[PDB]
């Protein structure tokens, strides 16, 4: 029987789970199972009867994550691309060059770049170069909305960017992609923003996954953003 | 299917005035309703294998499902009440040319095969919503609103009496009708005239009943009570208050305001399900029609608008009349200075005008209203616009 | 059925409308003989002195509703409590008046002073 | 004593809503939340008896109707009556005599004398 | 194989040195007793609970659930950062070493003194001072719990759900001493509450409401140091300003 | 003046006084007759409801008794991810409706090659096995998916829409009639269309035309069905459609009211599965969809992306010769007079929809039954324009 | 056999029982019980439970394999709304707050004397103040005092604040208040602190949406727990403020609010008083003029008095010396009242 594991509580590991049958159970022990990843929320095939965790099941579809399509083959060769090619040059040598000589930026200490930032006007063929990217690459693709996310209530901050960055890095030859500028009362960009600062800037170390930015225009720039680490690569 | 199963419309006495042809008709209507008690009661008293096994198959007690599927003659897809749903099979005994998807089968406690459908399964809410005494107000009792009763009639009641003329034009006949208008002026008692004439299965329904608290329980409440509707045709579908889920679709967030969204494109997808030339209207009323939602009354689904304005001085001085027509007034009264007073007056107004009038009358320990009377009985009944000077 | 509201302006037109509601009953604020009876009524079970005049107490509420001429007397009787006695006289009713009917005032004279 | 506590080892009953008595030996009845079961009549109860939209009891799990139970009231709103009444009579109320006459003219007049 | 899973709920009330009743989550309620060797003492009201599934006895004590919200920023790493990493901040870190370690490390010294331990002070600055950064620092050097909150983020559509996670921040804070709440962008939540206002305007001066009596209210804080960051103190409320 | 409490003396007088000699008799007669109809009432009561049993002669009493006992009842269930079952790991998530969520086993009936994710499983109630798949059954006579073969609106029924209807012409005939043109062209054929404009404007009618013209059944599908009850298997309803369809000759699917299901669990797995059987499936093939709705950016992005959904066809209010042009097409089947106006009609409502033009004819039919005239005349349809649309100020200051 | 079945029935009260609301009674032995389970059961009523105590919608305990019901108990046992415990109780006492005699007073004239000394009110014969509002500016003492009430009670004190009271769901904040004024009324004498009474008691207005309505739906229960149709008896009421001008008239009546206690900004004595409580605690001032720092007008609360005592500690501790003196508290003087303003002259 699968149930939804809440939270993990120290003694040494006890961990209180939600069954699909809507009851909340406690657990001394955690099953037949082993207990050191155990994710606060991965799906747990319990007993039926006794209600211990035989074994761990693959975690479940996050909503607007399966929503997100992934596309993973954009089939992209660079010839797709025309007029470009200062530009392709430039996001070759700032997402993927730092991505196999890694080697050469621990050398140097410092860290690689965790994000490159485009801007210009519509229809310009940013979107195109962030799928060839990702083709040249074979990383995921994620064409996350700029116009749509300033809409959809509060909540549109830690609970979809957080939601597209998070599984992302499982199947992670990855490039996650931010589209059409956005606001970069007035109160729910501000949070949209700020999860974007204090999320980007919680970025992994290999960074085996990036964030492309792509943008409309110049005008509306935040410094928390345009700075070095969460948007300094600017094309 | 079974006909319409109207009220039971007791016949009306036309004198109404307390003398004695009010007493022959009202005894008359007595000594019939006394021969026919005699009757059902001395047919009760006078004169009195399979069956019983079959009902030792079906076991005790037997359970209620709605089927859903049927895949083969001898296997379903039926769901209990609860909301979970079995692939069951069909014993033999069980009629099958009466299985339809959205029936009611009856199921086996153990190993729930159906072994019976149930033609009748009205639950409670659906039945009480079903009318089966008559309003006493007829359109007599109705003053004024000669094109709004001749345009109900047109729609819930021409196709129902001779219907030639609709498929000799070649137009469909009205699939629905909406009353609206200020509060008070007659929505709901046309409503009560139409069921008092009717010769069809009136529901009144309140529209915040459709509403329920569990999941799927409202979905399934409209399309029961449309079922029973189209069971039970010719039938009438008198949302009232159709505001109370009719209000404009927004995105919803909330469960609850999922399961109200869920509710309401139920029941439009319902109005959708039945074609015009069945014998199913449905009649709703609203004091809000501004915000209703703009699909409800597209032109598809409720053709007609049928407005209820405040009554005009002769429509008022109609309703005065009707309403006064039971008051021993004296000689003096006028009436006209009452309708004369430009104000807001409308039918319920005017009707607790005469109430209030008689009140005064009382508190003058005397029976016979006055024109005294209904003056302080407007200014006391009247509650609450321009400075006086500005317009002259 | 009975219903009570201190906003009837903002109460819908179709549930004030009547039929539903009839005769919609106004609570004025009390007049100078009924806040008498009112004081008179809520002084019943009090230990009045002899000599105390409840018409002068009254005229000193103008425009005060049952409620506060019930914590005018609930006053007076406290101020006979702080005492330690158990009589209450005029002057324990005058303090009681002022006290309850204390109100916030336009402190600024030129605010005042807009209107003639 | 005993017999008590023989009585109290039996288990409890449903309760549920008679919709109809389908025949003179089947009843259908709600029961929240199991659901709809047709349930027969023991020897006890006539069925006559068994109106629609009644509350009934119905055994421990064989559902045999066997007892009817009082018409159901949800407690939510079976507590608005005012078992226990409030202590405050018209002579506790200063003013108001039009105010008292014309809620009586709505709320007892009607009620008392109809024929009026 | 031999364990069975105990039943989880909240106790509600006390009957008497044995009988409690205890509510299982999202289910029902129950009198139950207690398991023969436990502290009864300490099962309070809302407690939550385990229960064995057979026999329905207070099986074991549990902490209190934590808030998803509350969980995810308490458990973000400081990343250990030293006070090396500051610079050019001397008078004023050392200040705000004072008004907060100095209860955390020698309560004892401010008890002689004659003062009750300050319980929080602010921080505002331009954007990219550091003081994220100098609250980051003392949360690694007192090697403490610490919920790094921003301000604008517990924000919600639903009316009363800002007030709660606020609730909930300071409820965990209270049961994990010794605790430092940063609350980033206090502007947010902090404003000078004024009349008029949309309901959203309302909705927030609730919020700075609950704040204030969650920090100073009739319940008192203890071992629960806060620092606000904001970047435009001026328009924070004078309450929230006040000492 | 103090109103006056009613004595019990003036109560007395009150009610006898002035009153009818027969009025006592009246009222005991009126109560006596409302308990007379509530005895017939109560003694009436018991109707039987005599159950679905059928006539004997197909009551094979036995049979039942042992497929009572043998056969087990099986609860339907919901299934999910196939957890890379491979012979190795044969375990599935299966979501039993309002109970609950369990990973089970196959039957020995059952084979893996069968049982996927998203169909309905058959799950016993011991183990929960999966014991029978279930497909949904679907090809839904009993609701939504018209599956009219030829309508019979045709090119001469639409009226107004002429470049609508010759982009139409263009984008799902040219291909479909002449695909050796675009074969020489050089371009793979539309892929589809977006048919947005404003409600009421008859897109569909369009598209049931050209479809009459190209003699390829038209699939109308709606969106609000597949939110409603009917979700979950949507996924399998469009498969299974989508197959016939494959099986059926040339075809023209039209998703109207697509806006309800583009605006996501169940849902979103109903447009993933499009996309595979329609990028999966090869663009070449003749089952050329027909998006419509009003809403031209509801629509997921993923959706009109190219090598999907291609070009957008703009429908919009018809015109003055649009609008008599309906008016002639609604009148056809109604009993009017040879010398109507409709010119004049036409000009009487702007910007009016063809819904409302429908409605309009409607009206005139009912107002030529008012005057109970067999023939509706120009006033008739004058009064129903009137009255349908708007719903001195422009007679006394315009001129 | 009696002593044996009188245990068996005892015994058949043991734990676990199953919580259920008795709906009605149908019988003498007999009633309909609502179990927490989610059904409704026709069940016996034990013998020995007390008849009149089986009131409806009353919490009765009920056999955990029949049903039936073995026991009733207090009315609002499973409250949502918790009490303030013993060890919850605040350690603040009347002496701890300086100055304030008056507002002392008045506050126990309507929290403390009459449930003390009722036969005081009742000689007289007046009801007794039933709510006080605690209005002023901030930090001048009223959650103190409130506290303090707290500590020197033998009532049942439930503290809340305002802004608890709004909930997320719709009808969960009336339903709230309703649940704590019920547990007051069916527990003893008992006091009702709200904090911040303004988060939903601000004056009521046309609302124009959801929220709004909701929230003025909450400050209308709370008027009808406390002045509606069932009067409540020994409930005391408090609640503090920070702006009295914007609570609704209807909550600003006697009846509701008897008396509207304000809470001024400590003027010489009152300041005097409060640094002496306050440095009470403290260590020796060497002769520094506390007198005259009382004495310079400065517009201060209480609270600030006690930021200066705090920051002349916090300077001592810094340089090192656990004897104040002048130079110090001066320093921490300025720091606390410093009131920089820097505006522009041209508004002056
Ligand atoms: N035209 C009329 N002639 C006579 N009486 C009328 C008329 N219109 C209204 N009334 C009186 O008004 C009373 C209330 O009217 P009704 O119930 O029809 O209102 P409604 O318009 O449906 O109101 P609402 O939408 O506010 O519920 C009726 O009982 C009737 O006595
Ligand atoms: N240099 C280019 N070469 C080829 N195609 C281009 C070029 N620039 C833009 N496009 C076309 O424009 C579209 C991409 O627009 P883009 O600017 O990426 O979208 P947006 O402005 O909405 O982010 C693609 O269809 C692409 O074929
Ligand atoms: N003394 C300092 N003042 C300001 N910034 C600093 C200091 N030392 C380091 N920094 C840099 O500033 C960043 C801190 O950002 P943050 O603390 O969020 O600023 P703020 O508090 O203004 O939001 C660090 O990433 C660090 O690289
Ligand atoms: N150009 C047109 N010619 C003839 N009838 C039309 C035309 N446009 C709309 N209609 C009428 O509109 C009605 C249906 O409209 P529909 O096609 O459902 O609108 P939508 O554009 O929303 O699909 C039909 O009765 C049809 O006769
Ligand atoms: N009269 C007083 N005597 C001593 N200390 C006081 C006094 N008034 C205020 N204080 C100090 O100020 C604080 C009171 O704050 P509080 O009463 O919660 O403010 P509010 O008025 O906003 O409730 C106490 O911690 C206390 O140290
Ligand atoms: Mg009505
Ligand atoms: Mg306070």
């Amino acid at each position: 029987l699968v149930s939804n594991v809440i939270e993990l509580l120290d003694v040494g590991k006890c961990a209180v789970i939600k069954t699909s049958t809507r009851q909340t159970y406690f657990l001394p022990v955690i099953g037949l199972v082993d207990a050191e990843k155990l994710k606060p929320g991965d799906l747990v095939g319990v007993n039926k009867d006794s209600y211990l965790i035989l074994e761990t099941l693959p975690t479940e579809y996050d909503s607007r994550v399966k929503a997100m399509e992934v596309d993973e083959r954009p089939t992209e060769q660079y010839s797709d691309i025309g007029g470009l090619d200062k530009q392709i040059q430039e996001l070759v040598e700032a997402i993927v060059l730092p991505m196999n000589h890694k080697e050469k930026f621990e050398n140097l200490g410092i860290q690689p770049p965790k994000g490159v930032l485009m801007y210009g006007p519509p229809g310009t063929g940013k979107t195109l170069l962030a799928r060839a990217c990702a083709a040249q690459t074979k990383a995921t693709f994620l064409k996350l909305a700029g116009p749509q996310l300033v809409q959809m209530f509060i909540g549109d901050g830690a609970k979809l960017v957080r939601d597209a960055f998070a599984l992302a890095k499982e199947k992670a030859p990855s490039i996650i992609f931010i589209d059409e500028l956005d606001a970069i009362g007035d109160r729910e960009v501000q949070r949209t923003m700020l999860e974007l600062l204090n999320q980007l800037d919680g970025f992994q170390p290999n960074t085996q996954v990036k964030v492309i930015a792509a943008t409309n225009r110049v005008d509306i720039l935040d410094p928390a953003l345009l700075r070095s680490g969460r948007l300094d690569r600017k094309i | 299917t079974k006909g319409p199963d109207a009220a039971s419309k007791l016949p009306l006495v036309t004198p109404h005035t307390q003398c004695r042809l009010k007493l022959l008709k009202l005894e008359r209507i007595k000594d019939y309703l006394l021969m026919e008690e005699e009757f059902i009661r001395n047919q009760e008293q006078m004169k009195p294998e399979e069956r019983s096994k079959v009902d030792d198959l079906r076991g005790t007690p037997m359970s209620v499902g709605t089927l859903e599927e049927i895949i083969d003659d001898n296997h379903a897809i039926v769901s209990t009440s609860v909301g979970s749903e079995h692939y069951v099979s069909i014993l033999s005994f069980v009629d099958k040319d009466l299985l339809e998807p959205g029936c009611s089968v009856l199921l086996n406690h153990k190993v729930h095969a159906v072994i019976g459908v149930l033609m009748d399964d009205t639950d409670p809410l659906v039945t009480v919503m079903k009318v089966e005494k008559a309003p006493q107000e007829t359109y007599a009792d109705i003053g004024g609103l000669d094109n709004q009763i001749q345009e109900i009639k047109e729609s819930v009641e021409l196709p129902l009496t001779h219907p030639e003329y609709y498929e000799e034009m070649g137009i469909k006949p009205p699939k629905g009708v909406i009353l609206y208008g200020p509060p008070g002026t007659g929505k709901t008692l046309l409503a009560k005239a139409v069921a008092n004439q009717t010769s069809a299965t009136f529901l009144r329904v309140v529209g915040s009943e459709l509403i329920q608290k569990y999941l799927g329980d409202g979905p399934k409440l409209v399309r029961e009570l449309f079922r029973v509707a189209e069971e039970h045709a010719p039938s009438i579908v008198f949302i009232d208050e159709i505001d109370a889920i009719g209000t404009k679709r927004y995105d919803s967030n909330s469960g609850g305001e999922r399961e109200i969204q869920r509710t309401m494109l139920e029941l439009l997808n319902q109005l959708d399900g039945f074609d015009s030339r069945g014998d199913v209207k449905v009649i709703m009323a609203t004091n809000r029609i501004e915000t209703l939602d703009p699909a409800l009354i597209r032109p598809g689904r409720i053709d007609r608008k049928i407005e209820f304005p405040l009554p005009d001085e002769k429509t008022k001085k109609r309703i005065f009349q009707i309403h006064t027509s039971r008051m021993t007034l004296a000689d003096d009264v006028t009436l006209d200075d009452l309708i004369m007073a430009k104000d807001d007056l409308s039918g319920a107004d005017i009707k607790a005008i005469c109430t209030e009038a008689g009140l005064m009358a009382l508190r003058e320990r005397r029976m016979k209203v006055t024109n005294e009377d209904f003056k302080k009985s407007k200014e006391n009944v009247l509650y609450k616009g321009t400075p006086e000077g500005l317009y002259l | 059925v009975i219903m009570a509201t201190n906003r009837i302006d903002i109460l819908d037109s179709a549930l004030l409308r009547p039929g539903r509601i009839d005769r919609k009953i106004e609570f004025p604020p009390p007049n100078e003989e009924a806040r008498l009876d009112i004081l008179k009524i809520h002084s019943r079970k009090m230990n009045l002195t002899r000599g105390i005049n409840l018409r002068k107490i009254a005229e000193l509420m103008p425009g005060a509703s049952g409620a506060e001429v019930k914590g005018v007397c609930t006053e007076a009787g406290m101020y006979a409590l702080r005492e330690r006695r158990v009589h209450v006289t005029q002057e324990d009713f005058e303090m009681a008046v002022a006290k309850v009917m204390q109100k916030d005032s336009e402190k600024n004279m030129s605010i005042k002073k807009l209107w003639k | 004593l005993r017999e008590e506590l023989q009585l109290l080892q039996e288990q409890g009953s449903y309760v549920g809503e008679v919709v109809r008595a389908m025949d003179k030996k089947k009843v259908l009845v709600k029961v929240h939340p199991e659901g709809k079961f047709v349930v027969d009549v023991d020897k006890n109860i006539d069925i006559n008896d068994v109106t629609p939209n009644c509350r009934v009891a119905l055994r421990n799990d064989s559902y045999t109707l066997h007892k009817i139970l009082p018409n159901k009231v949800d407690p939510l709103v079976s507590l608005m009556m005012v078992e226990k009444v409030p202590d405050s009579t018209y002579e506790m109320i200063g003013g108001l005599d039009k105010q008292i006459k014309e809620i009586k003219e709505v709320i007892e007049l009607p009620v008392k004398h109809p024929e009026l | 194989l031999q364990s069975v899973g105990q039943i989880v709920g909240e106790v509600l009330k006390q009957l008497t040195e044995e009988k409690f009743i205890v509510k299982a989550t999202n289910g029902p309620r129950y009198v139950v007793g207690c398991r023969r060797q436990l502290d009864k003492s300490k099962l309070k009201p809302g407690t939550r609970v385990a229960l064995d599934m057979t026999t329905l006895t207070i099986m074991r004590y549990l902490p209190r659930e934590v808030d998803p919200l509350v969980y995810n920023m308490s458990h973000e790493d400081p990343g250990n950062v030293s006070y090396s990493e500051i610079g050019g901040l001397s008078e004023q870190i050392r200040e705000l070493r004072e008004v907060i370690e100095l209860p955390l490390t020698n309560p004892e010294l401010f008890q002689r003194v004659g003062i009750i331990p300050p319980k929080g002070c602010l921080l505002y600055g331009p954007p990219g001072t550091g003081k994220t950064l100098l609250a980051r620092a003392v949360a690694s050097q007192l090697d403490c719990n610490f919920l790094k909150v921003v301000s604008s983020s517990i924000v919600d559509k639903y009316i009363g759900e800002s007030a709660r996670l606020i609730r909930e921040m300071f409820n965990y804070a209270r049961d994990h001493q010794p605790c430092i709440i940063f609350m980033d962008e206090i502007d947010a939540i902090g404003g000078r509450r004024f009349s008029e206002g949309t309901s959203a305007d309302r909705e927030i001066q609730r919020t700075l409401m609950e704040l204030l009596n969650q920090m100073d209210g009739f319940d008192t804080l203890h071992r629960v140091k806060m620092i606000m960051a904001t970047n435009r103190p001026d328009t924070l409320d004078p309450a929230l300003l006040r000492p | 003046k103090p109103i006056r409490a009613l004595d019990e003396g003036d109560i007395a007088l009150l009610k006898t006084y002035g009153q009818s000699t027969y009025s006592r008799q009246i009222k005991q007669v009126e109560d006596d007759i409302q308990q007379l109809l509530k005895k017939i009432n109560e003694l009436t009561g018991i109707k039987e409801s005599d159950t679905g049993l059928a006539p004997p002669a197909l009551w094979d009493l036995a049979a039942d008794k042992q497929t009572l006992q043998s056969e087990q009842p099986l609860q339907v269930a919901r299934c999910t991810k196939i957890i890379n079952a491979d012979s190795e790991d044969p375990k599935y998530i299966i979501n039993v409706k309002q109970f609950a969520k369990f990973v089970v086993d196959l039957s020995d009936q059952v084979a893996p090659t069968d049982i996927e994710e998203g169909m309905r499983v058959g799950v016993d109630r011991n183990k929960y096995q999966i014991h029978i798949p279930l497909p949904p059954k679907i090809d839904p006579t009993v609701t939504m998916m018209q599956v009219e073969e030829k309508p019979d609106v045709t090119y001469s029924d639409v009226g107004g829409c002429k470049e609508q209807i010759e982009k139409l012409r263009e984008v799902v005939e040219t291909p479909l009639l002449h695909p050796e043109r675009f074969v020489n062209l050089g371009i793979e054929p539309p892929k589809g269309v977006l048919l947005f404009g404003p409600p009421g404007t008859g897109k569909t009618l369009c598209a049931r035309a050209v479809a009459n013209r190209t003699d390829a059944c038209f699939i109308r599908v709606i969106g609000s069905e597949l939110v409603q009850k009917y979700v979950g298997e949507g996924a399998r309803m469009v498969r299974e459609l989508f197959e016939m369809a494959r099986t059926k000759k040339a075809c023209l699917i039209f998703f109207d009211e697509i806006d309800a299901i583009g605006g996501d669990n169940e849902v979103q797995r109903t447009m993933l599965e499009l996309i595979n059987q329609l990028d999966g499936f090869d663009p070449r093939g003749n089952i050329k969809v027909l998006m419509a709705t009003n809403r031209p950016d509801t629509l997921d992005p993923a959706l009109m992306r190219p090598g999907r959904l291609d070009r957008k066809i703009e429908f919009s209010l018809p015109d003055l010769e649009g609008r008599t042009h309906i008016f002639k097409i609604h009148a056809r089947s109604m009993s009017v007079e040879r010398d109507i106006r409709f010119e004049l009609l036409a000009r009487l409502c702007p910007n009016s929809t063809g819904a409302e033009i429908r409605s309009v004819c409607t009206e005139a039919g009912m107002f030529a039954i008012r005057a109970r005239r067999k023939i509706a005349t120009e006033k008739d349809f004058l009064e129903a324009v009137n009255k349908v649309i708007k719903s001195t100020p422009r007679y006394m200051t315009y001129n | 056999e009696f002593l044996h079945a009188q245990e068996e029935v005892k015994r058949i009260q043991s734990i676990p029982l199953v919580i259920g609301q008795f709906l009605e009674a149908v019988d003498q032995n007999t009633a309909i019980v609502g179990s927490t389970t989610g059904s409704n059961y026709y069940v016996r009523i034990l013998s020995t439970i007390d008849r009149e105590l089986l009131k409806p919608n009353a919490s009765v305990a009920l056999h955990k394999h029949s049903n039936a019901l073995v026991d009733v108990l207090p009315p609002e046992a499973d409250s949502s709304i918790m009490m303030l415990t013993s060890d919850q109780k605040p350690d603040v006492m009347y002496a701890d707050i300086g100055g304030m005699d008056i507002q002392k007073q008045e506050v126990r004239e309507a929290v403390e004397l009459p449930l003390t000394h009722f036969e005081l009110y009742k000689q007289i014969g007046i009801d007794p103040p039933r709510g006080v509002l605690m209005y002023g500016p901030p930090g001048c003492g009223k959650t103190m005092l409130a506290k303090a009430v707290a500590h020197h009670t033998t009532a049942a004190f439930i503290r809340v604040v305002g802004s608890e009271f709004v909930q997320k769901y719709l009808g969960e904040g009336p339903r709230m208040v309703r649940d704590v004024f019920r547990l007051a009324k069916e527990n003893a004498p008992a006091i009702i602190f709200i904090d911040e009474i303004d988060a939903i008691a601000t004056k009521r207005f046309d609302a124009q949406t959801g929220a709004d309505r909701e929230v003025q739906r909450i400050l209308l229960e709370l008027l009808n727990q406390m002045d509606g149709f069932d009067q409540n008896v020994n409930v005391k009421v408090i609640m503090a403020t920070n702006r009295a001008d914007t609570l609704d008239p209807a909550l600003l009546r006697p009846g509701r609010l008897d008396r509207k206690i304000e809470f001024p900004l400590p003027d010489r004595r009152q300041k005097r008083l409060i640094f002496s409580t306050i440095t009470s605690k403290m260590n020796l001032s060497e002769e520094v003029d506390l007198e005259d720092y009382v004495a310079r007008p400065d517009k201060i609360s209480g609270a600030d008095i006690n930021s200066i005592c705090q920051e002349s500690g916090m300077l001592a501790v810094r340089e090192n010396r656990y004897i104040v003196l002048a130079k110090d508290f001066e320093k921490a003087y300025k720091t606390v009242i410093k009131k920089d303003e820097q505006e522009h002259e041209f508004y002056k």
